[PDB]
């Protein structure tokens, strides 16, 4: 599952912040529902936030506070921006979506590739 | 010279073009109406405009007292008001699409920019008049193009038949039912016309058959709506073609458009884009020249009702300000969603076609005294009487 | 009081319909065409008609000699009395349906009946115009009415492509062509309206600001264009919905018009007649008015280029009877031909529309000298050329 590129990940010391930001590949029309999903290298695919058509802005239980999803209607990106963060969200952070392509065609999923994310001295 | 004017306002953009991503082909008919009712109300202010050498605001001032004086002068201020925030919106959205700063500065450039229209004021008018007509004429063509296969006796039997068990019900419909009736009236062009009708070189008093002017005026004006009304039908049934009958009923604010625009199949891929660039711009244009055409009414509303006077910059200044202040709250309190700030721009409208009567009551009343007088000011009465019990029960169902 | 004015001319009546019976939807085009070209021409001469004190004909007398003063005199002539035996044709026909007399007394009775025209004006104007334009009107819901199951897109992309290699190669589609345009121009309008023009309490010299005058009649000539092509546009739908894609390309008159709303199945029966007689009243009205507007015309025509003058019952006499002296040749020569005189009629419209240009070009020529003069008159010098190259192959292929 590609054509969705994400972007931003790098070194961060704790308690700093970085926006992360799932984009489309070419020209899309709209993105119903997001989702960003974290795989670090011991665990599973958790999940931590879910925007949905509207606004819901649905989290995780352990990261309100810090993970203030978004999204952009104008350039068809949605964001997060993680602050203060801390060395137990090292991790892989995957983009999910719902990508429509035109004003009629029925939707679709889509993965994508997701960034690295080191917190540390 | 060459003709040049900016007949569409974001107002009735959005408020046309959603009743026709949502509803469909129903809300034609009441746009026609709404037209015509204008029309005739058009008339009667032209001709209180003409004789008794006075404004209305002057009018309403003399069958008044100072503390209901000061009632009136708050609707019309905020009338004024929100045709502004409608504007301000218009422009923000304009900007944000063509470059990619956010909502909040473009608000801030708008408000305290009016420093661009006296420069291109000492700039010169013809050819950025010619411009912006040319512009837009060729954006409406693009949307002309833009319709495709449809069905005719669909829009026809939907503009006929008024289904009124529709028009009423779905309290979704009379709001926009309200919208496009206050975006087409606008009870600033009823001042400003009022006013501006006082100098055609008409005999002041010393014509009793200066009526000619008033035969020569009412035609330009109703010229003038008759198109307006064409455009209106237009941007409905675009509305209509591009989102309907579909999934998730997407609103049909501006972005969807600017988007539909874009990602539109048939039409190449660079097209998009350029047509997309193209309506921003048209789009932007729209907003700056309603702003500058409401000031005069600004002006007349609290030269008649207070008796007082300002210069111009200072008016227009303040005026914005308070306008903007709604548009930043909002902005903050909902984090910025376009889906909640065309809301409020249609809420903006509908509050204008709420506080309507209370500048159409004095009209009919002094059009009924002096020396000419409509023989069939029924049509008025029966309109604003079902207009009360339409807005009155728009009210209620909240 | 109320509007009252009658627009169907019997020449723009048969020549609409009939270019629907036949050929189908191709035509349209033209008709617009015409019509925009007609707004521009009143324009001119409209300006021609409020400055430089003059009238077109002491306009043409300025720059020429007696000779082909002579000549274009009696080229107008001929242009009025073309309308003229278009007029007597339809009263005609509309009293040989309506009671049952033949043709040739109805021909006579109406060259030598304007008395009726003194009597009834001694009668009373208002209720006659009003009954009259109520009649027009309904006449007009009737047919509008009887237009059932049709297919735009075919209308639509046939008033669009414009189908030259159609539009020019069957010399039956050039014939009714020119009767559409010259019966949508009609150079009595032209004269008429350069001399009435001259009297709307301008500042006759003593304003140098008049041109507000030219505004607003401008305004007027436009709205009223507009309208008719409004009307010819539907009378032409007609003529193809109810005539074409059959057996025998029935031609198409009044008469086929007069029966198939008679027969019409879904009409019921009685209704059928009902309809028959409203249609023959309505006919026979717009033959009267169509006649009384062009007795002033050519007055202003003799006035102009003889520097003579007559009182009015003489001209109207005279004129009149010169016209009904091709009528009843040709009855009796073709001993009664429904077909036959209907032939005749179109074939007067297309000789006015051949007649047009020796009253046209003096008009740019005189717009192109005094103080006010269009910027583009290059619309005016392509249409008259490109309407030369028609006129004259239409001539060749004889």
């Amino acid at each position: 599952q590609r054509q969705l590129v994400e972007s931003g990940g790098g070194l961060v010391q704790p308690g700093g912040s970085l926006r992360l930001s799932c984009a489309a590949s070419r020209s899309i029309f709209s993105i119903d529902t997001a989702g960003w999903f974290r795989q670090a290298p011991g665990k599973e695919r958790e999940g931590v936030a879910t925007i949905t058509r509207d606004g819901n802005a649905n989290y995780a239980d352990s990261v309100k506070g810090r993970f203030t999803i978004s999204r952009d209607r104008a350039r068809n990106t949605v964001y997060l921006q993680m602050n203060s963060l801390e060395p137990e969200d090292t991790a892989v952070y995957y983009c999910n979506a719902a990508i429509r392509t035109t004003v009629r065609t029925s939707a679709q999923e889509y993965w994508g590739k997701g960034t690295p994310v080191t917190v540390s001295s | 010279m060459s003709v040049a004017v900016g007949y569409m306002d974001p107002g009735n953009w959005i408020t046309s073009m959603q009743g026709g991503a949502q509803y469909g082909y129903t809300l034609l008919f009441v746009i026609l109406i709404s037209s015509l009712a204008a029309m005739l109300l058009q008339s009667m202010t032209v001709r209180l405009g003409i004789a008794t050498g006075k404004d209305l605001a002057q009018m309403t001032r003399h069958f008044l007292s100072k503390p209901v004086a000061i009632i009136f002068w708050i609707i019309a201020e905020l009338a004024i008001i929100a045709t502004d925030i409608a504007e301000v919106i218009g422009s923000a959205i304009a900007l944000d699409l063509i470059f990619g700063i956010p909502l909040i500065v473009g608000a801030l450039i708008t408000v305290f920019d009016v420093f661009l229209l006296l420069f291109i004021m000492r700039f010169g008018f013809r050819k950025i008049e010619a411009i912006v007509g040319t512009l837009i004429f060729t954006v409406l063509a693009i949307f002309v193009f833009e319709v495709f296969i449809s069905s005719p006796q669909l829009t026809d039997i939907l503009n006929g038949f008024v289904p009124h068990k529709e028009i009423v019900t779905n309290q979704g419909i009379l709001y926009i039912a309200l919208g496009i009736i206050g975006a087409t009236i606008m009870p600033h062009n009823l001042y400003l016309h009022s006013s501006i009708v006082q100098s055609r070189k008409y005999d002041r008093h010393d014509n009793q058959e200066k009526a000619q002017a008033i035969k020569y005026a009412t035609i330009d004006s109703n010229l003038q709506l008759s198109i307006a009304f064409v455009v209106n039908c237009l941007l409905l049934t675009l509305g209509a073609a591009l989102f309907f009958g579909t999934k998730t009923n997407d609103l049909g604010g501006f972005y969807d458009l600017y988007h539909a625009l874009k990602t539109e199949p048939v039409l190449g891929a660079t097209l998009g884009g350029i047509m997309s660039t193209l309506f921003a711009v048209a789009l932007l244009a729209s907003g700056q020249n309603s702003t500058i055409t409401g000031t005069l009414a600004g002006q007349i509303v609290m030269e008649g009702f207070l008796r007082l006077s300002i210069p111009n910059w200072l008016r227009r200044l303040i005026t914005r300000a308070l306008a903007v202040i709604p548009v930043i709250i909002c902005l903050i309190i909902f984090k910025g969603n376009s889906e909640k700030i065309e809301q409020l721009l249609v809420f903006s409208q509908v509050f204008l076609s709420i506080a309507l009567p209370f500048s159409l009551i004095p009209l009919q009343l002094a059009t009924s005294n002096k020396k000419l007088m409509g023989p069939f000011i029924n049509k008025t009465w029966v309109n604003i009487i079902s207009w009360t019990l339409i807005v009155i029960l728009s009210g209620l169902n909240v």
